[PDB]
RNA sequence: GUGCGGGCCGCGGUACCAAAUCGAGGCAAACUCUGAAUACUAGAUAUGACCUCCAAAUAACAGGGGUCAAGGUC
RNA sequence: CAGGUAGACAGUUUCUAUGGGGCGUAGGCCUCCCAAAAGGUAACGGAGGCGUGCAAAGGUUUCCUCGGGCCGGACGGAGAUUGGCCCUCGAGUGCAAAGGCAGAAGGGAGCUUGACUGCAAGACCCACCCGUCGAGCAGGGACGAAAGUCGGCCUUAGUGAUCCGACGGUGCCGAGUGGAAGGGCCGUCGCUCAACGGAUAAAAGUUACUCUAGGGAUAACAGGCUGAUCUUCCCCAAGAG
RNA sequence: UUCUGGUGUCCUAGGCGUAGAGGAACCACACCAAUCCAUCCCGAACUUGGUGGUUAAACUCUACUGCGGUGACGAUACUGUAGGGGAGGUCCUGCGGAAAAAUAGCUCGACGCCAGGA
């Protein structure tokens, strides 16, 4: 589980997931990518699940990285207790994802063998993805 | 109690002044901290009744 | 470190923001050289210099002679000449600015023999 | 039915009023406030004073200007105005003395009716 | 009654159970192995010493302990000499087994299971699960008069105890069920 | 990537251990080198409608007179 | 007559907010955010602080610049003290935060008490009561050669209305008159009245033996909304087999 | 009208760095002395009074775009307003307004007053 070992604050705002990233949607690293199509919240344990898939089956040299970290916390209150009193702690992490913003990049490896895999990986995200060639 | 407001007199005027100008007697009142100045406190302050500068010191 | 030159204009501009020039009240400053004096009266106001004194006019330079530098008797002599060149303009009242120099020494003569007659500072 | 649990915050200050009370190319007559703020967000310029809290006033009667007090700052001062009125040509000037006319006929033919 | 306070009082308490639980599941395992029921033993004979030129030393440094079968054990001595003492500390320590001997080797023979051995020993099976069951009870018992103490102090709210004290049970319920299922897989070895 | 100190095998050598910096690349209500649209404040400009008609009684929208409606402060 | 002394007896009090009430927590003031680019703006919303301190840490005049990194040098080492170089506001400003301040509002030195008296045009704020800034005038003064500056502190929390009382002063009144008692006036002091716009100088609990007036504005049962949770399926397939 | 020095205002803040120029005058440094004055020690700084050696350092002038500073048009994001999709997250259209960032490009200041010199 990804998440910073310090934060100047433990508690944040919902937000609000608008627009589109004109940043995060270039290809630097890697050949092969993963490019989100919809905006969504992606926890520290999405992204274990598709690190694990992606990388488990890319034996032969597949090299990985991940563009993303999720440095935003979510709170959850006590289990069956009324409305006010504070807010809930902190429960796990989230990263906030919009359309354009590369999840995974890929190397070492043959396209297809990255379309078998990234498939997989996109099998767990809980959105719609497309695969990139660069 | 440490700090404490300190009551200042005027060393010059007198008691049932029978004078024409003004009657009475010039008093201020200020902060003094007693550790950090165990000693007395006179300032040289304006006194109206005097029509002059004086020296103000504790009455206590 | 700071040098002379930059120390002394230091110690200039903390003193302007404090005089200011005006048209009842002009401003008086002087430069001191390794070799020279020199005195200016300008209305900030109007950015325009009212009268001078300098080492190196006519009327004092064949007067006085000096080898080295301008001594104490030379600053006596540039506040006597500026005076009377002051009051025949029409300005007595004048806001003495010190160069960032310090006052003891040549710029009191200076400023006490300008004060010594006419001018009001 | 579990519970419950309070928190150790809620406190807060209300609003002081600070900003700008007088904005640029506007009267502002002798003591009156242009900006009541903390720190020297704004300088003072000419023809206008500062105070204790860093409140700036004005002096004289004119129109308030902004400046640039170096490469950084800012700056305000009051400078004079002209005196230059209004025509009564104006559609402003014609309209406001239609009511004087008309709130004066309007009287005339009330007590000149019967 | 601050959260922070309710935190603090909690990690205090819940570290005292959860570090004196995985005691006495530590121990009650132990207690387990010492009923030996005759599956395998490379363990029984190393706690049996021997004199060896008037030294107490272990079978262990003596001898070699293998295990042909299950339900049998061999002895292989490096000293004839040492070969006696091993068979008098045997039957001396009255472990319950009839040693023999072939001239050069000792050999144990476990007995086999019998009826009147399986009640009486799933007697004591049972025996000890119901010790390991009233150790966490005590935890159980003395971890509410905590919260209960702290109540009467005033550190803490009515609100407060019934929330740790529901939360609790959760706890010791998941090391309740650790119990049972050594019990379980213990109950299978008995056939 | 460079690898400060050292851990590693070591009188000083080397794969593996991270105190800074470089390049590439991200995030932030309580970060900002920058920075809108609206809003707020003040000022300036401008024929609201109808009737009767100066003239012509076309046009132009052109004057005068009259009537009505409409905003705020204390 | 006075002192002490049994709820034996009497008359009464025993706050409110609250995603029902209670147990808890909180109650006033200051700072940032939420607050949506004027101002203002709620929640048992997120972060922290105040109930002071200084006789200089005030006023005035005047001279200076911190901090970091590298290098050199006995004890001395990462780090005391000292010299120099480089970047330049990254320090510091009694305390929380924001804003501001670099030849400075920061850091020293010399003299000093304006940490004044009597005022005050005109403004900001705004239910009310409060609160804030302030040119300028007289008086008598400090610093400065002078121009000029000073009506406490770089700014914003460090605080409490009224009634009553107390101390000092006073050219006021003085129950027939003269005095006096007493009172007024001016200057100031006295409440964690913190439940902080303070119901009294003075006040806690219990009721299942109970009662009245009301409320679906407000809980428990059920219905309904929601679907965290629960139940029942589906997608990917690392592996077991 | 120019050169030197002094002194300002405006300003896009006009500086760093590199390469040149300047000593007649002007500015500056260097050298010597010390009781008007000064050093929490020190004539370095500050102050008097002297010798004139030097442009070495500073400062002034001339050039540049290597850092630095400055910075678009256009397009897009965003947004007012009238509407329309989607279970929702959120998206689209018409009219009007319109960036930041980057890049091109600009930038080694502009204008006054006094004295002296030509
Ligand atoms: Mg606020
Ligand atoms: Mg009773
Ligand atoms: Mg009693
Ligand atoms: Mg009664
Ligand atoms: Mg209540
Ligand atoms: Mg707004
Ligand atoms: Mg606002
Ligand atoms: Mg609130
Ligand atoms: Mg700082
Ligand atoms: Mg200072
Ligand atoms: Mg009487
Ligand atoms: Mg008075
Ligand atoms: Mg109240
Ligand atoms: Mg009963
Ligand atoms: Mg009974
Ligand atoms: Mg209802
Ligand atoms: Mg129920
Ligand atoms: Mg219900
Ligand atoms: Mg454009
Ligand atoms: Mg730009
Ligand atoms: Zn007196």
């Amino acid at each position: 589980m990804l998440s910073p070992k310090r934060t100047r604050f433990r508690k944040q705002h919902r937000g609000r997931m608008k627009g589109i990233s004109y940043r995060g949607n270039r290809i630097c690293f890697g050949r092969y990518a993963l490019q989100a199509l919809e905006p969504a919240w992606i926890t520290s344990r999405q992204i274990e699940a598709g690190r694990r898939a992606m990388t488990r089956n890319a034996r032969r040299g597949g090299k990985i990285w991940v563009r993303i970290f999720p440095d935003k916390p979510v709170t959850v209150r006590p289990a069956e207790t009324r409305m006010g009193s504070g807010k809930g702690s902190p429960e796990y992490w989230v990263a906030v994802v919009k359309p354009g913003r590369i999840l995974y990049e890929i190397s070492g490896v043959a396209e297809n063998i990255a379309r078998r895999a990234v498939a997989i990986a996109a099998s767990k995200m809980p959105i719609r993805t497309q695969f990139i060639i660069s | 109690d440490v700090r404490v407001k300190v009551i200042l007199e005027c060393t010059g005027c007198v008691r049932k002044s029978v004078n024409k100008g003004s009657r009475g007697v010039s008093r201020y009142i200020t902060q003094k901290n007693r550790h950090n100045t165990p000693s007395r406190l006179e300032l040289r302050k304006f006194c109206p009744y005097c029509y002059k500068h004086t020296i103000h010191g504790e009455i206590k | 470190a700071h040098t002379r030159r930059e120390d002394r204009t230091a110690r200039h501009v903390r003193i302007r923001k404090k005089v200011e020039g005006t048209p009842e009240r002009p401003r008086l400053c002087v430069f001191r050289s390794n070799k020279h004096l020199y005195v200016q009266v300008i209305d900030d106001t109007k950015m325009h210099t009212l009268a001078a004194a300098s080492t190196m006019q006519k009327a004092i330079s064949e007067n006085i002679d000096y080898s080295a530098g301008p001594t104490v008797e030379v600053a006596q002599k540039i506040g006597e000449m500026i005076a009377k060149s002051c009051l025949e303009k029409g300005i007595t009242k004048v806001a003495f600015d010190r160069g960032g120099y310090p006052y003891h020494g040549r710029v009191k003569a200076l400023a006490d023999a300008a004060r010594e007659h006419g001018l009001v500072f | 039915k579990k519970g419950a649990g309070s928190t150790k915050n809620g406190r807060d200050s209300k609003g002081q009023r600070l900003g700008v009370k007088i904005y640029g190319d506007q009267v502002a007559k002798p003591g009156a406030i242009i900006i009541r703020q903390r720190g020297t967000k704004f300088h003072p310029g000419k023809n206008v004073g500062i105070g204790k809290d860093h409140t700036i006033f004005a002096l004289i009667d004119g129109l308030v200007k902004f400046e640039k007090y170096g490469p950084d700052k800012k700056k305000v001062s009051v400078y004079p105005r002209e005196i230059q009125p209004e025509n009564p040509n104006s559609y402003r000037a014609r309209k406001r003395e239609n009511f004087r006319l008309q709130r004066e006929k309007k009287k005339a033919r009330r007590e000149g009716y019967s | 009654a601050t959260m922070e306070e309710v935190e603090a009082e909690k990690s205090l308490i819940e570290t005292n159970t959860k570090q004196r639980m995985e005691k006495t599941i530590e121990t009650i395992r132990s207690n387990f192995n010492s009923v030996r029921t005759n599956r395998a033993s490379p363990t029984m004979l190393d706690r049996i010493e021997v004199e060896y030129y008037g030294t107490p030393v272990s079978l262990k440094s003596i001898a070699q302990i293998s295990t042909p079968d299950a339900s049998s054990l061999l002895i292989s001595p490096y000293d004839k000499s040492s070969l006696k003492a091993i068979e008098k500390a045997i039957v001396t320590s009255q472990l319950g087994v009839s040693p023999n001997n072939d001239g050069e080797v000792i050999r144990l023979s476990l007995p086999p299971l019998t009826s009147d051995r399986r009640k009486e020993l799933a007697k004591v099976v049972s025996k000890l699960a119901e010790e390991g069951k009233v150790a966490v009870r005590n935890i159980r018992r003395d971890a509410l008069k905590s919260y209960e103490k702290l109540e009467k102090e005033k550190k803490l709210s009515e609100d407060n105890v019934k929330d740790l004290s529901a939360d609790l049970q959760k706890l010791t319920d998941e090391y309740m069920k650790k119990v049972e299922s050594i019990y379980k897989q213990k109950e299978q070895e008995l056939m």
